[PDB]
RNA sequence: ACGGGGAAUCAGGGUUCGAUUCCGGAGAGGGAGCCUGAGAAACGGCUACCACAUCCAAGGAAGGCAGCAGGCGCGCAAAUUACCCACUCCCGACCCGGGGAGGUAGUGACGAAAAAUAACAAUACAGGACUCUUUCGAGGCCCUGUAAUUGGAAUGAGUCCACUUUAAAUCCUUUAACGAGGAUCCAUUGGAGGGCAAGUCUGGUGCCAGCAGCCGCGGUAAUUCCAGCUCCAAUAGCGUAUAU
């Protein structure tokens, strides 16, 4: 059930240059075709506008509507919904803000309840989103 | 949304604001362990 | 194409398991006993034995009579005896698997200035040392992290320049004298 | 990139020049002497730090160039001047003079030697080279290019200039029972007799040698360096005579001395 | 004084015709006396002129006690003025430097290639 | 994807990274050509072309910051248009001039080493080895949890003169004159359902707000939300995002 031989190094090699694609977790990482569609460059972070706020609902088991952004990127133009993750924290957002925006946690999945949203937004017009909550800072009117 | 987006933070202001009450200085320093070490192995 | 010798490395190990209620709770029963300040105090001795052990390790893997386990074992048992911690004629380069973490915790200066006197209780000392009081045979060491070596072990007294030593008072007794002077006459 | 390199950087400089690491970025770069670079020791590393007579560059620029500096019987005046083996060099204001061969570990030691020691030197040759009008030409490791030697000067000699018109005095033939010091290699700074020299055609001929002490090595050809006749070496050697001693061994001698002589 | 200068490694350094030296100061707590008492002090010791005395580099060690600096013994006035550089030299004064400025300097010589070639043009301006 | 010396991780194998200060290569906006010179197909050298461009009397002239500082644009994201040639060596007809190569400063929570915020005592409470009573009663060498600075000693943070450091100053180091009674000199970042250390505590909210990496909590007694109190984790660091 095996090569094993001793002038078989080139076949134990061409094989395992061969089955390492179907480990997806690898397939991802190593395929351009993974990062391209991604909205952010590979990037830890972006910036970007608010072109409207939304809200969205919850799955099956419990029911509730998370309060969201429709943020667009400038890096490439593209078009994100961004969770905005603290209590009532939905009353400083607003239209042409320029929101910063992060992964949600998951490496590029959702989490929990929200549907199909993988961003939430750190920074709002260049002050922290827990700074506004906490009330260190404040954003002048 | 169908008739959402109205109501947030309706939790976080209406909550009575209770004001705190700062007495005692424990600041962390290293008594911290002395003490921390003293609620443990003393009984 | 600057000089900066940028040769730096840590010298603690953060436990792989974070929240064990064994090693949080043994842990302290160190710190308490000894009088550290945070965990870092107490890994980095668990760092130094780890080394000390991956070490004396592969000298063991490599059999006896050899060139360089026989230099490097004798080199690596010179030490050892010579901080504080293994008997003299109890080195063979196998009780080195034998000590445990205390070892190296009972020869700091902070815990020896508590066994020689000079304090009433552990955390007493540490207190001293960090205001400058006690000199290791030459000169006054404000490092309560230093390892003290066995001709260091019966030369440590009081510094010459201390107010506890053979100086002038501090500015608490040298002021309370002036203004004592006012308050009874 | 384009030409010639004139800035050599740190101890990628040759390790034997006992350096630094904190002192900068450059290291003084031999002036194209008599000697390669990993061969030298410049003059100005010889002011500063072997000797500890200076203390900067400058103390060392104001030395050498006030013509106190004495090489090979005439006087130098650059501040990075190659050495090498076998070199002899002279302070006439203080009346030292020093000897500068290898060490056991290969350093470049301080060694003072006698007048009668300064006349002379011992130069290993590189090709009988009989030129133009039928005349016989040499090549000394220094390049001296000595016309009209004696006919027996063969290859891998050595010889013997009295350091004011060269004219070789008192050669000694590369022979299989002679002295010869190591210079160059993992195995540098050793002595011991031959033996041995067990030919390659067409590769690095690799010669063994035994020591004195019992012990025994090799090299190749171009190592070897004779040094004397027989088992009498024609200079006196610094401590350890040139005889390496195991890292073990040499532990020992420094435990011994160790509060005895302060 | 409760100085107590003492001397480590030394060297005299005939190629250049001074003393070479390790100053090793014992003072039993005070203000890591100046160099110009230890100039005063170590003359005493050497028999000679606090003019040719010139030390350099006291480092004091922790804990207010041995303080450890270099000097250097000349024999002649003159040789000072060739041997010493010029820094070491001022820092009690006798020969001031050519100090302006750099960039002072430095933008004087590059105006100057815009109209080099007439000494008049050269000169005059600046 | 500049290669390599190396770097992170690890039981034995390995997987990932290397623009990055050392060695070697290519280049000065994209290309091409060439003079001087031993060594350039050099661009802080010339010649054209292309794109972007700065003065103009409209006839013409000049340039290449992927050098040190700077600003623009770019962004998740990167320093002050500061001092000099003393150590580093280099260049030159030369012990003598020049060096934004380099050093020195400033910014600097990328990161790494040591290390403050309390120590002591009598106080009155509090325990048990000790003390004596089978037993109650006791008085004492101790460990401490808490509260009064009750009370005298020790100190570094900070100011500030002088010395020391160094071309010139800067910080550490050394001796000055002051400088601690609880908010003086006020410690945080994240949690308290499970994994995973720690509240079946109180007020509010009522499948709402929201929390939650995952299992899940929220519809009148919420151990999970918002707060108060008490405790827990790491401690000048600690959460978040992504690559690994």
């Amino acid at each position: 059930g095996k090569c094993r031989g001793l002038r078989t190094a080139r076949k134990l090699r061409s094989h395992r240059r061969d089955q390492k694609w179907h480990d997806k977790q690898y397939k991802k990482a190593h395929l351009g075709t993974a990062l391209k569609a991604n909205p952010f460059g590979g990037a830890s972070h972006a910036k970007g506008i608010v072109l409207e706020k939304v809200g969205v609902e919850a799955k099956q088991p419990n029911s509730a509507i998370r309060k969201c952004v429709r943020v667009q990127l400038i890096k490439n133009g593209k078009k994100i919904t961004a969770f905005v993750p603290n209590d009532g924290c939905l009353n400083f957002i607003e239209e042409n803000d320029e929101v910063l925006v992060a992964g949600f946690g998951r490496k590029g999945h959702a989490v929990g309840d929200i549907p199909g949203v993988r961003f939430k937004v750190v920074k709002v017009a260049n002050v922290s989103l827990l700074a506004l909550y906490k009330g260190k800072k404040e954003r002048p009117r | 949304v169908h008739g959402s987006l109205a109501r947030a933070g309706k939790v976080r202001g209406q909550t009575p604001k209770v004001a705190k009450q700062e007495k005692k200085k424990k600041k962390t320093g290293r008594a911290k362990r002395r003490m921390q070490y003293n609620r443990r192995f003393v009984n | 194409p600057v000089a900066r010798s940028w040769v730096c490395r840590k010298t603690y190990v953060t436990p792989r398991r974070p929240f064990e209620k064994s090693r949080l709770d043994q842990e302290l029963k160190l710190i308490g006993e000894y009088g550290l300040r945070n965990k870092r105090e107490v890994w980095r001795v668990k760092f130094t034995l780890a080394k000390i052990r991956k070490a004396a390790r592969e000298l063991l893997t490599l059999d006896e009579k050899d060139p360089r386990r026989l230099f490097e074992g004798n080199a690596l048992l010179r030490r050892l005896v010579r901080i504080g911690v293994l008997d003299e004629g109890k080195m063979k380069l196998d009780y080195i698997l034998g000590l445990k973490i205390e070892d190296f915790l009972e020869r700091r200066l902070q815990t020896q200035v508590f066994k020689l006197g000079l304090a009433k209780s552990i955390h007493h000392a540490r207190v001293l040392i960090r205001q400058r009081h006690i000199r290791v045979r030459k000169q006054v060491v404000n490092i309560p992290s230093f390892i003290v070596r066995l001709d260091s072990q019966k030369h440590i007294d009081f510094s010459l320049r201390s107010p506890y030593g053979g100086g002038r008072p501090g500015r608490v007794k040298r002021k309370n004298a002036k203004k004592g002077q006012g308050g009874a006459g | 990139a384009r030409g010639p390199k004139k800035h050599l950087k740190r101890v990628a400089a040759p390790k034997h020049w006992m350096l630094d690491k904190l002192t900068s970025v450059f290291a003084p770069r031999p002036s194209t002497g008599p000697h390669k670079l990993r061969e030298c020791l410049p003059l100005i590393i010889f002011l500063r730090n072997k000797l500890k007579y200076a203390l900067t560059g400058d103390e060392v620029k104001k030395i050498c160039m006030q013509r106190f500096i004495k090489i090979d019987g005439k006087v130098r005046a650059d501040i990075t001047y190659p050495a090498g083996f076998m070199d002899v060099i002279s302070i006439d204001k203080t009346g030292e003079n020093f000897r500068l061969i290898y060490d056991t570990k290969g350093r470049f030691a301080v060694h003072r030697i006698t007048p009668e020691e300064a006349k002379y030197k011992l130069c290993k040759v590189r090709k009988i080279f009989v030129g133009t009008k039928g005349i016989p030409h040499l090549v000394t490791h220094d390049a001296r290019t000595i016309r009209y030697p004696d006919p027996l000067i063969k290859m891998n000699d050595t010889i013997q200039i009295d350091l004011e018109t060269g004219k070789i005095t008192d050669f000694i033939k590369f022979d299989t029972g002679n002295l010869c010091m190591v210079t160059g290699g993992a195995n540098l700074g050793r002595i011991g007799v031959i033996t041995n020299r067990e030919r390659h055609p067409g590769s690095f001929d690799v010669v063994h040698v035994k020591d004195a002490n019992g012990n025994s090595f090799a090299t190749r050809l171009s190592n070897i360096f004779v040094i004397g006749k027989g088992n009498k070496p024609w200079i006196s050697l610094p401590r350890g005579k040139g005889i390496r001693l195991t890292i073990a061994e040499e532990r020992d001698k420094r435990l011994a001395a160790k509060q005895s002589s302060g | 004084d409760t100085v107590t200068i003492r001397t480590r490694k030394f060297m005299t350094n005939r190629l250049l015709q001074r003393k070479q030296m390790v100053i090793d100061v014992l003072h039993p707590g005070k203000a890591t006396v100046p160099k110009t008492e230890i100039r005063e002090k170590l003359a005493k010791m050497y028999k000679t002129t606090p003019d040719v005395i010139f030390v350099f580099g006291f480092r004091t060690h922790f804990g207010g006690g041995k303080t450890t600096g270099f000097g250097m013994i000349y024999d002649s006035l003159d040789y000072a003025k060739k041997n010493e550089p010029k820094h070491r030299l001022a820092r009690h004064g006798l020969y001031e430097k050519k100090k302006t400025s750099r960039k002072q300097r430095k933008e004087r010589k590059n105006r100057m290639k815009k109209v080099r070639g007439t000494a008049k043009a050269n000169v005059g301006a600046g």
